[PDB]
DNA sequence: ATCGATGTATATATCTGACACGTGCCTGGAGACTAGGGAGTAATCCCCTTGGCGGTTAAAACGCGGGGGACAGCGCGTACGTGCGTTTAAGCGGTGCTAGAGCTG
DNA sequence: AGCTCTAGCACCGCTTAAACGCACGTACGCGCTGTCCCCCGCGTTTTAACCGCCAAGGGGATTACTCCCTAGTCTCCAGGCACGTGTCAGATATATACATCGAT
């Protein structure tokens, strides 16, 4: 059988922001639980969302909605611009 | 034609097919829209990208090449943000803080 | 094989020393025993979980899943071990 | 009667209050935890197995809480004028959690 | 236009209860939003338990299970006998 | 034939059709059983019934007919395990429990 | 709709109504210092909920903040609040 | 010749008094524009249902005297009756709040 | 104030097993496609929130007195901590066993 | 239902540092006693919350319309994962420099 995972995708991340770094396998299943978990709350959030305004889609304002939910701060304030960049790429590429 | 995957076309690390395909069978919603998996994989490359740039800080002061759970801990639990996030989690081998009171030094 | 007992078993310099892992100086005479008995009722509520998530899959073993799974459902996600 | 040399209480407890929150090894010993789990989940049911792997995120979950709750107590302690802990400390720090 | 309530049915509760004790608006709106909030807290871990072992049905033992799970101490065990004598009532009737 | 309701052939008094139905549209899974409503349902009665026979008694301790949700609050939290199930949750119109500590009680 | 540009509202939780606020949770004296202290937990709890609130207004293109987004905003935080729908 | 009672003794009084009563601590009008001022940074010219108000009212005291309830029980820890600003703290941080 | 041992940290080399890299391979992402109803919009009615007015009056604010209660200081003394010596069971490794996971049908 | 086979479990030896008990001392808990200032309860005074009435009209709600959008199906191939190989960085060990704490 086979396991699906992110672990090549964090070490992307990771190589991409940090070239000359290393990381142990107790690492990749931190990552693995960390980026599980995230996706779980905002995922949970983004149904629960949809549930209360009489929703059957998810587009990106529930989960702009959500990320602005679940993170408070300057995160609140840079998770929502920089996914926002990235759909504003998509639209360009579709 | 030739397949280009989606991720490349929104200029992501993360897959946006995979995202995608969790959200289908993760049966949050009867519909899922096409933006959707793209900004919540963008969101979610943004918490790696600065949760492996506090790793990596804190293993430059810690002097060892390749990050340790205690590097991690390090990252998440200094950050005063990040801290909020990660607040009722637990980072196995993950230690405390080297922190002292004011009153337990001695005199 | 039964066991009978094993609360003695969690050391006193074990206590003191996840006590200094917490940032104490001095510790009393009885936190050796008042840290055992909630070391003991903690691990009475995850452990009631987990077995009751291994018995919620016809498995008789208990998995480091269902241990992270009762820790997440108790209000304290673990990362590590899936 | 002369006399080696010895430090003052509480100035080698600050040496390993250093040296042990700098590393980040288990501090409980692993087969008494172990057969303390074993022991736990007897009234459940008998003839009961666990992973290596459990038995380490149980280990690792109840550390964890037992350095949160002794923070907690230390500053519980610390209110109260006070550098030592005590079990009142304990239940203070069980009951503003509401889980008493 | 009409809303859903558990009004009625807690009302012939308290009825079978305290046949001599009414009941008020307020504490009315109080008991369905606790029906609604244990109705949801039970329903998802089912969902969770039903998701954790590769479930796609959702059995009388999923929602035993999460019983067993959220009541504690000894109103699990009579919920789930309450929960066991009125399945096989429902089969025996059937 | 004659229509005859599931709640009363599982001697039942919650719908079973409202809790199989909000199952459904709840999108908890793909598929719900046909004990799963039954079940839900009776063990909603349980609480429901639990709760209002506290409020009941405690509204006999006080001498009205009528709960007041000072009388639910009384119901649920003087029970230990209701409180340890209703732990984080508020309950309008409720108070809080007449508890006043010993060392605060002068003689 | 606001009639005018609010500000300093944070004397209107009174001293007498901290007073009471302590008394039901069964204190017996008071000091000066814990008139303000409460009052900056209160402003930093009530921006917490609200925030949550408005965003949850914001998603469904509202202009009023209802009592259910109140409700799932105070669920959010783990105090569940009964008696409003729910 | 005034009839003053004990100070410590009307306190007691008023504490029995109050936590049998399920009326509202704090007024509705200062907590509207307490609220307003509040929600005003967040998006100008906003409006409140009365539902929505009268849940903000219980939410907030309910969480006001749980905390006052949790620093009674720190300041009698300390052996001393009055609740200072370091027992606010004491209850929040070991609450996870700050 | 000064000097000393004890302790942690700094530096260089050897050594090893986890991690970085590569390869074969296949499930699942991707492209194309039609269809249906959810979704977005406009038109509409109307509950309901905001706003203002007036009077009532409960209550906030104010200052006063005085005495617990906070808190600094002191002394005493039990219970800690630190240490040496001994004891002991965890820790480590190999061996041997099969229950029982785990996958397929 | 049933075969395969990982790994949990049972054990046994020895090396091992902690575990253990005890001996000595002192900082620290606890209580007393001190000053005193801090707050509580008071009437007097004063502000605004409160009721309720009326009314303006925004804005949520419903109804209706039509259309872009996504599940769904089908085909196809490359990214992704298991598997394997081999460096190489971290652990280990020894020698060297600096510094906290003790007490001259």
């Amino acid at each position: 059988t086979r396991k699906e995972s992110y672990a090549i995708y964090v070490y992307k991340v990771l190589k991409q922001v940090h070239p000359d770094t290393g990381i142990s396998s107790k690492a990749m299943s931190i990552m693995n639980s960390f980026v599980n978990d995230v996706f779980e709350r905002i995922a949970g959030e983004a149904s629960r969302l949809a549930h209360y305004n009489k929703r059957s889609t998810i587009t990106s304002r529930e989960i702009q909605t959500a990320v602005r939910l679940l993170l408070p701060g300057e995160l609140a304030k840079h998770a929502v611009s920089e996914g926002t960049k990235a759909v504003t790429k998509y639209t360009s590429a579709k | 034609a030739k397949a280009k995957t989606r991720s490349s076309r929104a200029g992501l690390q993360f897959p946006v097919g995979r995202v995608h395909r969790l959200l289908r069978k993760g049966n949050y919603a009867e519909r899922v829209g096409a933006g959707a998996p793209v900004y919540l994989a963008a969101v979610l490359e943004y918490l790696t990208a600065e949760i492996l740039e506090l790793a990596g800080n804190a293993a430059r002061d810690n002097k060892k090449t390749r990050i340790i759970p205690r590097h991690l801990q390090l990252a998440v639990r200094n950050d005063e943000e990040l801290n909020k996030l990660l607040g009722r989690v637990t980072i196995a081998q993950g230690g405390v803080l080297p922190n002292i009171q004011s009153v337990l030094l001695p005199k | 094989k039964v066991l009978r007992d094993n609360i003695q078993g969690i050391t006193k310099p074990a206590i003191r020393r996840l006590a200094r892992r917490g940032g104490v100086k001095r510790i009393s005479g009885l936190i050796y025993e008042e840290t055992r008995g909630v070391l003991k009722v903690f691990l009475e509520n995850v452990i009631r979980d987990a077995v009751t998530y291994t018995e919620h899959a016809k498995r008789k073993t208990v998995t480091a899943m269902d241990v992270v799974y009762a820790l997440k459902r108790q209000g304290r996600t673990l990362y590590g071990f899936g | 009667v002369k006399k080696p040399h010895r430090y003052r209480p509480g100035t080698v407890a600050l040496r390993e209050i250093r040296r042990y929150q700098k590393s980040t090894e288990l501090l409980i010993r692993k087969l008494p935890f172990q057969r303390l789990v074993r022991e736990i989940a007897q009234d459940f049911k008998t003839d009961l197995r666990f992973q290596s792997s459990a038995v380490m995120a149980l280990q690792e979950a109840s550390e964890a809480y037992l350095v949160a709750l002794f923070e907690d107590t230390n500053l519980a302690a610390i209110h109260a004028k006070r550098v030592t802990i005590m079990p009142k400390d304990i239940q203070l720090a069980r009951r503003i959690r509401g889980e008493r």
